[PDB]
């Protein structure tokens, strides 16, 4: 029971100890609904983190790091009581035992707590565990342990409220390029969350991960064969082309778009999806990228989803298409016509989602736009699929946006 | 307006867990 439990562990006779500690380790990792509340309301917690002072018993710093790990891995109000009892100073302390299992016991509690929240990473930070975490990357690691390490790592990186310091990213990254040449699957993986993670903390960090040299080796995961580095990879780099032209650009250099013509023919829909994403974020950029596409030979394909593929797909692909018009030149549009955009990208303007109708009506207006002799030509081929009938049936729209720009195209280039 | 996207919402799912429990037996 838990009170002779609770009884027992707080006893001076540590066999005794050890034997009360490793009962509620046992009530707390049996399964995957163990008693935390319970343990935690019957007092539990400070006798646990006294345990974790015990370096004459090691085996009673494992179990206790083992019972207070179980414990953090629970609810964010379970995780700050193991924190309120002070167990993180003494996680950091147990992070220097010569005993490999506390040692390791230590990491794991400590990541679910980095894993909790921002807040709590930053007090786990300004404590100082980056370095010593870090350390633990020599070639004769376990692997089992270097896979919790760099789960802490991504812990470490993925909360953006605030993001992690930047003393912590200029210390994590070169650990980062050591990992990003793993072999293993999980190490590879949680590479590179965390660096899509760090990606995605803002334009600062996008330069921060350019200027550590890791992207001509992030580049070629797009093509691994472990659909979850692939996935990881194309967030990480998808982030970073959200950035100027020249970090995108970066990108391309590596031959990015040389990966995509396996993820655009991918079987699963959701990577369809985030690899036309990708693709429209290279089509808002300049003359250059918009031919780097145009160059991969990823244009058709594209419209392809844009036609026939799922919605969410074909959402992202009007985006791509749209975005080209931006800095696209009169010939690179020239091009997406003569490949049969208009029908479908017209017909996406039936849909409820208004962003797509107001995504598609600016394209088609820039397109017009751009054409000063094809104009009329054009608007003949937007004519002849129907799409102009949409665009006035849109000229009474509810939203406002969307009805002005249907009544100026309307009248500059369909009213003569 | 046209332009550069973040990331969206649903994409990338498979995430690594933040918690992690030490099971007995797994």
């Amino acid at each position: 029971s838990l009170e002779a439990i609770v009884q027992n562990a707080s006893s001076d006779n540590q066999g005794i100890q050890l034997s009360a500690v490793q009962a509620a380790r046992k009530l707390l990792s049996s399964d995957r609904n163990p008693p935390i509340d319970d343990l935690i309301k019957s007092g539990i917690l400070p006798i646990l983190v006294h345990c974790l002072e015990r370096d004459d018993n090691p085996s009673l710093q494992f179990e206790a790091a083992w019972a207070l790990t179980n414990i953090a891995s629970g609810t964010s109000e379970q995780t700050q009581a193991v924190v309120q009892s002070n167990a993180v100073p003494l996680f950091l302390r147990l992070l220097h035992s010569p005993h490999q299992n506390v040692c390791e016991q230590a990491v794991w509690a400590l990541g679910n707590i980095i894993g909790d929240g921002p807040q709590c990473r930053d007090y786990v930070i300004s404590l100082g565990v980056v370095k010593p975490l870090l350390s633990f990357i020599s070639p004769s690691i376990p692997i089992t342990f270097l896979r919790n390490v760099t789960w802490v790592m991504v812990n470490l990186c993925r909360h953006k409220d605030p993001p992690p310091p930047m003393e912590t990213i200029q210390e994590i990254l070169p650990a980062l390029c050591v990992l990003i040449h793993h072999t293993d699957v999980n190490i590879l993986v949680d590479t590179v969350w965390a660096l899509s993670y760090l990606t995605d903390a803002g334009n600062e960090q996008i330069q921060m991960v350019i200027d550590s040299g890791i992207v001509p080796h992030l580049v070629p995961l797009l093509s691994h064969q472990e659909v979850k580095v692939q996935t990881a990879a194309l967030r990480a780099v998808g982030n970073i082309v959200t950035g100027t032209d020249e970090q995108t650009q970066v990108v391309l250099n590596c031959d990015a778009l040389s990966h995509f013509p396996a993820l655009l023919t991918h079987p699963k829909e959701k990577i369809n999806k985030e690899a036309v994403w990708f693709l429209s974020n290279i089509t808002a950029g300049n003359q250059q990228q918009v031919q780097a596409v145009i160059d991969a030979n990823l244009v058709p394909m594209i419209i392809h989803l844009l036609d026939k593929g799922d919605f969410g797909t074909q959402k992202e692909a009007a985006w791509a298409i749209s975005n080209l018009t931006i800095s696209g030149r009169k010939d690179q549009v020239a091009y997406l016509i003569q490949q049969n955009v208009i029908p479908p990208f017209c017909n996406l303007l039936t849909v409820k989602d208004a962003q797509v109708v107001q995504v598609v009506l600016d394209g088609l207006s820039n397109i017009l736009k751009m054409a000063e002799d094809e104009a009329e030509t054009i608007g003949n081929l937007i004519e002849e699929c129907g799409g102009l009938e949409k665009i006035e049936q849109l000229q009474n729209h509810e939203n406002e946006d969307i009805y002005k720009l249907a009544y100026e195209i309307i009248d500059q280039f369909f009213s003569s | 307006c046209l332009g550069r996207r973040v990331v969206q919402p649903g994409m990338f799912a498979d995430y690594p867990p933040t918690k992690k429990a030490r099971v007995l037996l797994r």
